[PDB]
């Protein structure tokens, strides 16, 4: 358990994130909080995205448990933070890495799912006035991923 | 040699493609040509599912075969 | 009219059908010895319409070895007049009978007869005529460690289900006109060849939606054929398959028949030679037992075992076996005659009910037709086991001594067992130390801690508490109950209410721990597993898991140094839909489950937390609003539930119903509508409804349909219960009440500085301050599925039912609602018998203390189907260490409590290894990549002290043991694993 969380704790220094700093909160494992930078080609470019991992008791036989805590304007991203994946929630192998996770969010951001979507509206604007879209994700990236 | 691939809408992709080719290079060629990724990428062919790491020899396929080619949905 | 609150979890293995053709059914049941009387036990607990005995033989002392109804005091009474009073009580929907003489027409006044302890002739007799009448006859036998079952339903049974699984279903990508059927991606039916399945939606052949069943060709993983539909169509997009059952016909044959051409039935494949040999063996006995009056060879005797073995000779020569007779075996069997174990016989009894289950409900698959299971290696090689040593003594253990012996005995009598959980598995364990005579010694003691109560539904698996019980602890109730079975047990034993974790540990502490014996597990969840399964590590004590699932059921055995501990095993984990399925999506009706859970969760439990805080906290805004995800949520709940809408008559709380009605059944349907119209297509090109995607259609509130109705009745219900009001139940209110209701107008909505900050210090301040109000307190709802009379299981089959609607999947009733909603595990009396049996013949093992690791059996089983498994446990994996051989579970560090400094400098020089991180609980002690100025203050502290700095939190003064966690990388900087560490304070 702590053997697997220091382990990949370890290996993330010996990995240059390039793009994250998943740190422990204070002394207790089971709660980090990473960050993650926004995409160059993307409209969420020049952000610092913190996000809250809380680890189950069960890891790594249960997903962490990940959630956005700067706002974002993202499709596939809800106003709490949740976000819609299936290594996180369904297609959690215990065979993954915090690195991967991280890099895989990182693809998300690079490039949007809106034939699943999380949120409709967003969605439907990604969709129909893609403008309008890359106006709304550049504001809301410079009001909240910007200070 | 050369291939039909079919699609969920009944469309048909002509490819020419050796006994020898890889799956991965088959994967490669339908991306090329349908923008697809390799990784949504499931090709069948006679009941049997592509597996990548093998070539089309494996699968005894031959000259002017159909295999139909579904797409992995994203959560 | 199956009393479900009674049958509750029966149910959800057998069905309502399967019950009500069951009381129909009488059961007749020869012979009440303690194989007999454990079978009628099950039974009468299945629910059987009535159940008979027939055993006039006197009682005897040793007779006790393995009945749990009998006393000192009913010798020379006939065994069915003192078992039927007992057994009366157990449930009150089945009489129980005796009949004092057994004529064959009689025979025909029962559905099923069981036969134990009764000789050949007598059982071909029986059998002569329950066959040619279509009667299902299962005749039992126990001897020592070996057991035999024979079954035979008639020449015409019908086995409707063949396995016990729900039918199987899934979803379509694309059919060919050749007939070969796609599955999804990453989709396995799990079909076999040969199956029947039915196609329905399907898009584009409309044909095969007829429902004719076809047959199934497996050509893949994700593929199969039905041959050609070349006329149906040309080309398939999108349906669902569902699987269909058809009943099978099995034709038995009658015990005249079968005993010159047998069918065995093997239920290990390591030893499949010893079939044949047990069956020459048990007709050989039977034959000896009418040559000496019905007198069974004397233990341990060798003039008896020889005699045995010639007619075992001459039997075999008349049957014209060509098999040659294993000698050691067959006397093995003639030494152990007379043994009655109540394991062998609460094995063979759960197995025998669960076989008349089968008969009387023509389902699942049955034995065909012969059964002879032995467990021989449990017997004992540390004790002199002789002809002197096995010798009756004249006390109620002599079933018990003619097997093992007295000096085994009194290694029993001294045990110091711990039993986890008193539930149905802690039940059927206490039961079979009590009749083993465990820790009946000057030394010996027993030890039962579990904190739950009994309820009602306990009582159909749990024959130890009776309904005057309902209510009180289990502990107590349960060592009452065996101290009155055992009177030897009067203050050995010692029952506590103290639920075993991290809290407990004042109790269960090193006093405790270091007087036991063995570990025994009766829980029902993986965390409490884990717990008691490091603790056992810790102490390096034997443990004994087992587990159950409907009619599946597993045991595990847990040896010190020798194998693996369970934290090493996984169960599969659980499937959690993804988010987007649940909130916007759905296709099943487990997700309009799941998202009516999260709705009550969200609309009776969170907001009345967040409220009661609120009055409670004097600083919870300020600590909102910078540590929650959502703080506007939180005020708008707070708002909503103290001064927008709080109710002041069961009125208010109708309107609030059906305003919450219209909100998500009605509006929220709009608005994904206008999101994703019904036309829109993908990026693709392909249609954005179709497949996993259905359309939804919004609902108009009607309230003479039913199902609205009850949703506005179990909501108000809630929310006036949430309110300390009066509910009603009256329609003629609502529906005078509902009548004058004006529905706002809602048109979806397209979309298209800091003041965020004021605007929720705006609603903050429209708050009443806590002082203002003062004992007003609101009562969340908490969900308890048991209960009928609250309404939280109705609530949630209505959301469920209403959202179905919405999206046209199937409704499901209040009984399946509660199935999934209440996360209930089926339970079986027949699975809770054979695992209790199975572990109590892995305990005489521990006992004997065997070392080899071959000698110990993980089993497996499966009722459904008759399968029975068993493997060696998995030995403990070693490593390398300094050049060492190194246990990685059993194996620690002992240290005194020195210094962080003191602790790296002992494994920088001993072990040569440089310490990365050292962690103990949940926190992270030491680490190579902590700032120098924390190391270098945290350094020349010792560990406790360390501790107690970084948790805040002060050790406790019973406290004695601390347990490190040290990951270290070697001299060249390659991590290698290490024991951890057992510090000393
Ligand atoms: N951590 C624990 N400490 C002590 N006892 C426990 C612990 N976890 C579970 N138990 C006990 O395990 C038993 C579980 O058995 P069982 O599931 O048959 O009973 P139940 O939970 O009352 O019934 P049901 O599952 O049918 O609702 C209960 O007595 C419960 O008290
Ligand atoms: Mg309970
Ligand atoms: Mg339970």
């Amino acid at each position: 358990a702590l053997k697997r969380i220091n382990r990949e704790l370890a290996d993330l220094g010996k990995d240059p994130p390039s793009s994250s700093s998943a740190g422990p909160v204070g002394d207790d494992l089971f709660h980090w909080q990473a960050t993650i930078m926004g995409p160059a080609d993307s409209p969420y470019a020049g952000g610092v995205f913190f996000l809250s991992i809380h680890f189950p008791t069960d890891y790594p036989f249960k997903p962490p448990k990940v959630n956005f805590t700067t706002r974002i304007y993202h499709p596939n991203i809800n106003s709490n933070g949740s976000i819609c994946l299936d290594i996180l929630r369904d297609q959690w192998s215990p065979a993954l890495t915090i690195s991967k996770v991280l890099l895989s969010i990182s693809s998300l951001l690079t490039d949007p799912n809106p034939d699943d979507p999380l949120v409709p509206e967003i969605a439907h604007v990604y969709k129909t006035d893609r403008s309008r879209y890359e106006l709304s994700a550049r504001e809301w990236t410079r009001k909240y991923a910007i200070g | 040699m050369q291939i039909f691939v079919k699609t969920l809408t009944g469309k048909t992709i002509t490819l020419e493609v050796e006994s020898s080719d890889t799956i991965d290079n088959v994967k490669s060629k339908i991306q090329d040509k349908e923008g697809i990724p390799p990784d949504q990428q499931r090709l069948i062919f006679a009941g049997k599912q592509l597996e990548d790491g093998r070539t089309l020899s494996d699968y005894n396929i031959q000259k002017e075969s159909t295999l139909h080619l579904v797409l992995r949905l994203r959560g | 009219t199956i009393d479900e609150g009674l049958y509750s979890r029966q149910l959800y293995v057998l069905g309502h059908e399967a019950m009500k053709q069951m009381s129909q059914s009488n059961v007749l049941i020869i012979g009440c010895k303690g194989l007999g009387v454990e079978i009628a036990k099950n039974v009468c607990l299945a629910g059987v319409k009535s159940v008979t005995l027939y055993d006039p033989q006197p009682t005897r002392i040793e007779d006790l070895s393995s009945q749990y109804f009998l006393t000192e005091d009913d010798i020379g009474v006939p065994r069915a007049k003192v078992t039927v009073s007992k057994l009366a009580e157990l449930n009150q929907y089945v009489p129980v009978s005796v009949v004092d003489e057994l004529s064959t027409e009689y025979l025909k006044n029962f559905k099923c007869v069981v036969v134990t302890e009764t000789s050949l002739t007598k059982q071909l007799e029986i059998n002569d005529f329950t066959h040619k009448n279509h009667i299902a006859y299962i005749a039992a036998d126990s001897r020592g460690l070996f057991g035999s079952i024979f079954c035979d339903f008639g020449e015409n049974f019908i086995c409707t289900d063949t396995d016990g699984n729900e039918p199987l279903t899934g979803m379509i990508a694309s059919i060919t006109d050749d007939g070969v059927v796609t599955m999804l991606e990453e989709t396995r039916h799990g079909l076999e060849n040969g199956d029947f399945v039915k196609f329905t939606e399907v898009k584009g052949m409309p044909g095969l939606n007829d429902g004719t069943p076809r047959k199934v060709e497996v050509k893949g993983p994700y593929t199969f054929s039905i041959g050609s539909v070349k006329d149906l169509g040309s080309a398939g997009y999108n349906g669902v398959f569902t699987q269909v059952k058809v009943p099978t016909k099995i034709s038995f044959k009658s015990l005249r028949e079968s005993l010159k051409d047998p069918e065995y039935v093997y239920p290990d494949f390591g030893k499949m030679m010893r079939p044949p040999q047990y069956h020459i063996a048990f007709q050989a006995l039977s034959a000896f037992a009418d040559a000496h009056e019905g007198s069974l060879p004397r233990p341990r005797n060798d003039i008896d075992a020889a005699e045995f073995f010639e007619f075992c000779k001459k039997i075999a020569s008349t049957l014209q076996f060509d098999v040659e007779l294993d000698e050691k075996l067959i006397k093995e069997i003639s030494y152990q005659a007379r043994g009655d174990l109540v394991a062998m016989s609460a094995f063979l009894g759960g197995a025998v009910a669960q076989e008349v289950l089968k008969a009387t409900t023509s389902k699942f698959y049955p034995l065909k037709q012969y059964f002879y299971f032995d467990s021989l290696e449990s017997l004992p090689s540390s004790v002199t086991i002789s002809e002197e040593t096995c010798k009756p003594r004249g006390c109620r253990y002599d079933g018990q001594i003619a097997v093992f012996g007295s000096e085994f005995q009194e290694k029993i009598a001294s045990l110091s067992t711990f039993l986890v959980g008193a539930g149905a598995i802690g039940c059927e364990m206490l039961k079979n130390w009590a009749m083993m005579g465990v820790a009946t010694g000057e030394s010996g003691h027993i030890s039962v801690t579990d904190m739950d109560s009994i309820e009602k539904s306990n009582l159909n698996r749990q024959f130890l508490f009776r309904p005057r019980d309902v209510g009180k602890l289990k502990s107590e109730c349960a060592s009452t109950a065996v101290s009155i079975m055992n009177p030897s047990l009067t203050g050995k034993i010692t029952s506590y209410q103290e639920r075993v974790g991290p809290e407990s540990e004042g109790i269960f502490g090193d006093e405790f721990f270091e007087k036991l014996s063995l570990v025994t597990n009766a829980l029902d969840n993986v965390e409490a597993r884990m717990y008691v399964d490091r603790r056992c590590v810790f102490f390096e004590k034997p443990l004994l898991e087992s587990g159950t699932l409907g009619t599946k059921g597993n045991t595990q055995v847990v040896v010190p140094h020798l194998t693996e501990s369970y934290g090493s095993s996984q169960d599969p984990p659980e499937k959690s839909f993804p988010i987007c399925t649940l909130k916007n999506f759905p296709n099943r009706i487990e997700h309009t489950i799941a998202w009516a859970r999260d709705l009550f969760e969200g609309l009776f439990k969170q907001p009345i937390d967040n409220v009661n805080m609120y009055l409670s906290s004097p600083n919870f805004l300020e600590t909102s609003l910078k540590t929650s995800s959502n703080p506007r949520e939180v005020l708008e709940n707070i708002r909503d539930y103290l001064v927008t809408e709080k109710p002041l008559s069961f009125e208010e709380c109708i309107m609030w119903a059906r305003l919450q009605f219209d909100k998500f059944f009605n509006n929220n349907i709009q608005q994904l509508l206008f999101n994703f119209p019904k036309d829109s297509v993908t990026s693709t090109g392909q249609p954005f409804w179709s497949g996993p995607k259905r359309a939804p259609t919004p609902l108009s509130f009607d309230i003479h349909n039913r199902e609205h109705f009850d949703f506005i009745v179990a909501a108000a219900s809630l929310y006036a219960f949430n309110y300390g009001l009066k509910s009603e139940t009256d329609p003629a209110i609502y529906e005078r009440v509902l009548a004058g209701y004006n529905p706002p107008p809602f048109a979806p909505k397209s979309g298209i500085a800091n003041k965020d900050k004021q605007e929720l210090k705006s609603i903050a301040d429209s708050l009443p301050p806590p002082s203002s109000l003062v004992g007003f307190r609101l009562t969340p709802a908490e969900f308890e599925k048991d209960d009928d009379s609250n309404h939280h299981i109705d609530f949630i089959t209505a959301a469920s039912n209403l959202r179905a609607m919405n999206y046209d999947i199937t409704p499901a009733d209040r009984f399946k609602t509660k199935f999934v909603a209440g996360k209930i595990v089926p339970a079986m009396c027949t699975s809770t018998a054979v695992v209790s049996g199975l572990v109590c013949l892995e305990l005489v093992k521990l006992v004997d203390g065997k070392k080899k690791i071959e000698e110990y059996k993980n089993g497996f089983f499966n009722l459904a189907i008759g399968l029975f498994t068993f493997s060696d446990p998995i030995a403990s994996p070693k490593m390398k260490v300094n050049g060492k051989e190194i246990d990685k579970i059993w194996d620690r560090y002992n240290l005194p409590d020195c210094t962080l400094q003191e602790l790296i400098d002992y494994f920088q020089k001993e072990e040569g290894l440089e310490v990365t991180m050292l962690s103990s609980g949940v926190s992270l002690l030491y680490a190579n990549f902590q700032p120098p100025k924390k190391l270098a203050e945290r350094l020349p502290l010792k560990i406790s002290e360390l501790v107690e700095q970084i948790t805040k939190k002060k050790l406790e003064p019973f406290r004695k043991h601390l347990v490190l966690e040290i990951c270290c990388d070697d001299a060249n900087g390659e991590d290698v694993e290490v024991p951890f560490i057992c510090i000393k304070l």
